[PDB]
């Protein structure tokens, strides 16, 4: 059914509800001052076609289920608020002008004979009854194509994003998606950005390059393709010939199950019908790491429910897996327990040293050599693991086990046994040292992260990894240079404590998310529950005021959480470019999620609101969508205000001369159509097609962002400027004519100076003095913007002339009243005079305060676009 | 994801498009253009204007020591106010007779829809079911009124008549005509008499008039092309006017056949029939006298505005210079 879809549409919004509030206001023939046509009419259209434009969405979901078998905006809230500062103001003067109605109905109402008629009506009384007239008819003071006309804008501007063919990658075949077209303007609006640095900053190509095997590095150049065995495919041009001749012969223990590690503790879909022996690996480290062992002859043949038939040097030996100890990112680690034949129960284990190094032996000699070795590894951004085991005696294995089978059980829930056994035995392995892996940073990221910081976008990198490998990436991708000054943890939390009893071009920070909690502190309650969250306040200005800090080390659970931080803390507009399932989490807390398609599975991809492949189609995100999103949604704000609150207040000026008595200053239907069919299209194209400057000029010029971030071009006060611009401009489309209609203007056999030529001059003026506006505003004039302008110029005079036309009043005489008026009207050369005079008033003023405020002040776009080049 | 997104300069936003830049070359001659040619015709404007030979004259008589104070209390009906008014200069071509109606606010909300335009435009359902937009004057007693509204009820019915006094003192009247006041789209697409029938009494049947209005609407007119609701002087009154001090065309005055001017100089008498009160709410009647204008009638406001708008063009305009050489 559709009539649920128009149920929640009205209530949830403020001024959806307002004009059906009205419409009953409207109903009673006791206050009909504008009629219901005035405000039903544009009210099916606002909510008809943003009904379409969901119903598709609706109608493809019905679709795809039967053959098979929340995020708000700056600008909306704005809008929400702007309508009640219409409720009041439109109140105010609906009692603002009672007061004066009042005296008018006692003093000039009383003895005015021909008005009075023969029914007991106090001064006072009167006033009540307009102050529902003038409620109705100044009604479309409040936009009522405002919401229609936003969803309109952001969907197009969404459509852009998806479109961009310099946002499409090219091998992958991932063009970027727009999955929440409903926060467009907001991209022109990020003033932080978050990132993951595994598929967001790199490529998940992931090849083996060295390893660490009781503190000795392997994998340089010393004492060379692997033609040997079968196993070994070449595909790895390897050097350091000490590793490749110690496997051949002479095999130390420690070194011979080293790569075993890597080819049984993982979790790939290991394949044998190739021939081959490739691997398919959800995760990027185990399939590389998995083929590294496999070029060294440790090649892992197949694995079944409970058995695995590991291979070595040609030695097939078949292990009976037992149990798995799955990996999830917030254990940041693997494990497995395997049988050997001989008898034996073997334990391997895997990951990031942070949560290895909790759980190494009482003491190892491999202990400093590898945690020296690491760093080295990560110094040029390696993705380093450690790699531990350890053997148990079978009384160990047996309590063990039982607590699986209790855990092995599905029922209704199976999540917190699993985590406990896990830790137990774990917490002591025996350590080789660490692997590590290459991820380079993909193309054009060093660009974008120089470009949007350029833009004034904060960017922030949120990773669980190495705090050396995004750190060391840092530099390799310009967020980072020599002026900022990154430091340790160990002065914030002096300095953050001793500016705390004080109150009893680039800055950044390296820290640690395992630490980060401890600053944050994861009677007394209620002082200790303000101590930490003025310590958290305060943190979050100490990072708001950087565009590259380093907070590293955060499990998902700690992704959102800083999202939600500086989000809530500080009201500042965030985005996130995310990857993987572990980032899902703080994608949905930003107001703006975008996930990049990695190699991780497409977890942050179904979870984030624009999502494409790669880091560097940021820069056309923000400072080309973004930012003339910007541009294009409040710059039809301004026009959209302006052109209703110039319209209604001609109703207000001409109350001064009717006996304030709330008449209307337009036709009937000039109502209706003005905010669907005579300033819509203009605005709306400029709404999606308005180019300050170029495309190449928008990246060439990263500092237009500017405007969007200190939400310059549109503020409360510029709400109020576009009234008393309004208000100016509507005393010019009434006053004018009023002066030229007082006098003469053209009296003869056909001599028009009545109140609906009256009406059809204002209108006129109207039309032009915001057609014009609108042409006024548009930068880029395309040869659509060209003809949405005129086109609707020419329209409203078009079916003016119909609306006016002898064949219509018939239709509907009591409706369709105003006729011949526009001929009688428009014909005359002093109501012409007076439209250009009207309209020039109208427009010589702004031209000249455009002008003057382009050359006293001019704005940052038009400094750039004076240049041809 | 998907496939290539197909390469368009509407979907990779590089339309081809003109940048119009607000430069000093281009803002400073529009202008001057303006102000060169706002000045010319606020000048053919003003002087054409000024070159309008009319004269306004006041009958209400509501002030002291006018002779027709009498007509405040028309202790009888009928009182008539007389008026004598010189023309210094003689009017060329056709003249217009005006009245008008100062602090009479024909546009107020109430007053404005209380009209049954349907019924206006003769539709034979609307003569006997007024709507409810005039419900005052629906019915007087028992039937419906069918110029219904207080504004063709309160329809100002006077009558300005101008005599030219001669050397020989013997008044000598001034042909007045009482068609071609209104539009023509007026006359017969907006306002239309009842349909069939052949005599407007038939027509009008079941319906009273108005209760000011003091004879029905039936022979408002004796030509019978204008009377009902096609009268001349209803559609010019009933079209409300946007101010309270308005003015409305009351009768032509065509270009005499021979050569003389005309209204030629001289001393001239004006015998009006009071019949309008306006004094109760602080009200003025009035009638103008105007001769035709080849572009337009007298606006000395429109020819005041060029001037004054075409020369804040020239002041902005030669103001812009001094800004744009000092910021070169
Ligand atoms: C010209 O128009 C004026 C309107 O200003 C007419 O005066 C109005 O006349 C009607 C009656 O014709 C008055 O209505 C009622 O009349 C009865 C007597 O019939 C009287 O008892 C009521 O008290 C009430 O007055 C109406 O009041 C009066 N206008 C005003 C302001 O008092 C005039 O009759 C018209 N004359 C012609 C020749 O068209
Ligand atoms: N599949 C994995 N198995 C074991 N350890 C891993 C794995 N992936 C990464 N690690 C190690 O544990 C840390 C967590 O990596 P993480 O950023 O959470 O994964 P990703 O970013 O690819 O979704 C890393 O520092 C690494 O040392
Ligand atoms: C106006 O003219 C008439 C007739 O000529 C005369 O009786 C009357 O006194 C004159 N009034 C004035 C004020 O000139
Ligand atoms: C003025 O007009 C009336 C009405 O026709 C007429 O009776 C009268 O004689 C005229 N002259 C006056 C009042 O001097
Ligand atoms: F890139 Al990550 F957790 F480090 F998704």
């Amino acid at each position: 059914t559709f009539i649920p879809m128009n149920l929640f549409e009205q209530f949830k919004r403020a001024a959806n509800l307002y004009f059906l509030a009205l419409l009953i206001l409207q109903a009673v023939p006791q206050i009909s001052t504008l009629a219901w046509y005035t405000t039903l009419v544009p009210l099916l259209v606002v909510l008809g076609v943003t009904a379409i434009k969901d119903l598709v969405d609706d109608v493809a979901r019905h679709k795809m289920d039967k053959e098979i078998n929340f995020k708000r905006t700056k600008i909306d809230y704005l809008m929400n608020y702007m309508v009640y500062t219409i409720f009041v103001v439109l109140i105010l003067l609906s009692a603002g002008l009672a007061i004066g109605h009042a005296y008018w109905e006692a003093q000039v109402g009383n003895s005015s004979w021909y008005l009075y008629d023969g029914e007991d009506d106090t001064p006072s009384y009167r006033g009540f009854l307009i102050f529902w007239g003038y409620i109705i008819v100044l009604n479309t003071m409040v936009p009522i194509s405002l919401y229609v006309s936003v969803e309109v804008i952001r969907l197009g501007q969404s459509h852009f994003i998806n479109w961009d063919l310099q946002m499409y990658y090219a091998e992958k075949d991932t063009p970027a998606k727009a999955r929440t077209t409903t926060l467009n303007e907001q991209l022109g609006q990020i003033h932080y950005i978050f990132s993951d640095k595994t598929g967001t900053l790199t490529q998940n190509i992931m090849t083996f390059k060295k390893c660490c095997i009781n503190g000795q590095i392997y994998g340089d150049h010393r004492d060379v393709d692997f033609s040997w065995n079968t196993y070994a495919d070449g595909k790895l041009a390897f050097y350091d010939h000490y590793l490749i001749e110690q496997i051949q012969s002479g095999k130390e223990p420690e070194v011979r199950q080293f790569f075993f590690l890597l080819a049984v503790c993982h979790t790939v879909m290991v394949d044998r019908t190739d021939g081959q022996l490739n691997y398919q690996a959800a995760s990027p480290d185990e399939g590389a790491l998995v083929n590294a062992a496999r070029n060294f002859g440790f090649a892992f043949l197949a694995r079944t429910q409970n058995t695995i038939t590991i291979s070595e040097l040609g030695t097939e030996r078949t292990y009976n897996v037992l149990a798995i100890l799955d990996f999830n990112s917030d254990r940041k680690r693997m494990s497995i327990i395997v049988r050997t034949p001989e008898g034996n129960i073997k334990l391997y284990c895997k990951g990031a040293d942070t949560v290895i190094y909790e759980r190494l032996h009482r003491m190892n000699p491999t202990k400093q050599e590898t945690q020296d070795a690491l760093d080295i590894f990560a110094n040029e951004t390696l993705r380093t693991l450690c790699l531990c085991y350890k053997e148990i005696e079978e009384k160990e294995f047996t309590e063990w086990n039982k607590k699986f089978m209790a855990a092995s059980v599905a029922s209704t829930n199976r999540d917190e046994a699993l985590d406990k056994v896990y830790e137990e035995i774990e917490k002591d392995l025996i350590l080789l040292g660490a692997t590590a892996i290459e991820d380079k940073l993909q193309d054009g990221v060093p660009e974008t992260i120089s470009k949007l910081a350029k833009a004034d976008i904060k960017i922030w990198v949120l990773t669980g990894d190495k705090k050396e490998t995004a750190e060391n990436i840092g530099f390799a991708c310009e967020l980072l240079t020599e002026d900022t000054t990154i430091c340790y943890g160990e002065d914030i939390n002096s300095l953050l404590h001793a500016r705390m009893e004080n109150q009893r071009g680039n800055r950044a920070l390296i820290i640690t998310g395992s630490w980060l909690n401890e600053i944050l502190l994861e009677q007394s309650k209620r002082r200790l529950e303000a101590k930490k969250e003025q310590r958290q306040k305060n943190f979050v200005d100490l990072a708001c005021e950087c565009s590259a800090v380093i907070c590293c080390r955060v499990t998902p659970k700690q992704k959102a959480m800083v999202v939600d931080l500086v989000k809530r803390y500080k009201k500042a507009i965030t985005l996130a470019i995310g990857d993987g399932a572990n980032d899902v989490n703080m994608i949905k807390t930003a107001h703006i999620g975008v996930g990049i398609s990695g190699q991780e599975g497409m977890q942050a991809v179904m979870s984030s609101d624009y999502s494409f492949a790669q880091f560097r189609y940021l820069q056309r995100l923000l400072l080309v969508h973004g930012r003339w999103s910007y541009i294009r949604m409040c710059k039809f704000l301004r026009y959209f205000f302006y052109k209703n609150f110039a319209f209604t207040l001609v109703h207000f000026w001409y109350s001064f001369f009717n006996g304030y008595s709330a008449q209307t200053a337009y036709e009937d239907w000039f109502i209706t159509l003005y905010n669907v069919l005579y300033t819509s299209l203009p605005v709306l194209l400029m709404g999606l097609l308005d180019q300050d400057v170029s495309d190449k000029l928008s990246l060439r010029f990263p500092g237009l962002y500017i405007v969007g971030q200190r939400d310059l071009l549109f503020n409360y006060k510029r709400f109020f400027v576009s009234l008393l611009h309004g208000v100016l401009t509507s005393m010019i489309l009434f006053f004018i004519p009023l002066g030229a209609y007082l006098q003469t203007v053209g009296q003869d056999g056909e001599a028009p100076s009545d109140y609906q030529s009256f009406a059809v001059t204002i209108a006129s003026a109207l039309v032009i003095t915001v057609n014009f506006q609108i042409g006024l505003d548009t930068s880029y004039w395309t040869f659509v913007n060209a003809f949405s302008i005129f086109g609707s110029i020419a329209l409203y005079f078009g079916i003016m002339f119909d609306f006016h036309s002898a064949g219509i009043h018939v239709l509907f005489p009591s409706a369709f009243q105003f006729t011949g008026t526009a001929s009688n009207a428009l014909r005359q050369p002093y109501i012409w005079l007076t439209i250009i005079l009207t309209v020039a008033v109208c427009l010589l003023p702004v031209v000249a305060i455009r002008f003057l405020s382009m050359t006293i002040w001019p704005s940052e776009s038009d400094k750039i676009q004076k240049h041809r080049k | 994801k998907t496939r290539r997104p197909d390469n368009t300069a509407f979907k990779q936003q590089r339309l081809p498009a003109w940048q119009p830049i607000l430069t000093a070359g281009t803002v400073l001659p529009i202008f001057f253009i303006i102000g060169l040619i706002f000045i010319p015709i606020g000048i053919g404007i003003f002087v054409t204007s000024n070159n309008i030979r009319e004269i306004e004259i006041d009958y209400t008589g509501t002030e002291p020591s006018s002779p027709c104070n009498k007509c405040l209390s028309p202790d009888v009906t009928p009182c008539f106010c007389t008026i004598n008014f010189t023309l210094e200069k003689s009017f060329e071509g056709n003249v217009f007779m005006y009245y008008g109606l100062s602090n009479f606010y024909q546009n107020h909300r109430r007053y404005v829809k209380s009209r049954d335009d349907s019924q206006l435009n003769g539709d034979s359902s609307a003569l006997l079911n007024p709507s409810k937009e005039c419900e005052p004057y629906r019915r007087n007693e028992d039937k419906p009124i069918a110029p219904c509204g207080a504004i063709a009820n309160s329809m100002f019915n006077d009558t300005l008549e101008l005599f030219l006094i001669g050397n020989d003192s013997y008044p000598i009247p001034i042909a007045l005509k009482k068609k071609g006041i209104a539009w023509w789209t007026d006359k017969n697409v907006k306002f239309r008499n009842p349909p069939g029938g052949d005599n407007l009494e038939e027509r009008f049947k079941g319906t009273t008039k108005p209760v000011n209005w003091l004879k029905p609407v039936y022979m408002l007119d004796s030509d019978p092309d204008n009377n009902g609701f096609i009268n001349e002087d209803f559609i010019v009154w009933m079209r409300t006017a946007a101010l309270p001090t308005f003015r409305k065309l009351y009768r032509l005055i065509e270009r005499k056949s021979d050569l003389h001017p005309t209204l030629p100089a001289g001393r001239y008498s004006l015998n009006v029939t009071y019949n309008y009160p306006v004094h109760y709410f602080d009200g003025r009647k009035r009638m103008i006298l105007s001769t035709i204008s080849w572009m337009g009638g007298k606006n000395p406001f429109l020819g005041i505005a060029y001037i004054a708008v075409g020369s804040i063009s020239f002041l902005l305009g030669v103001v812009l210079l001094v800004i744009n050489h000092k910021y070169r």
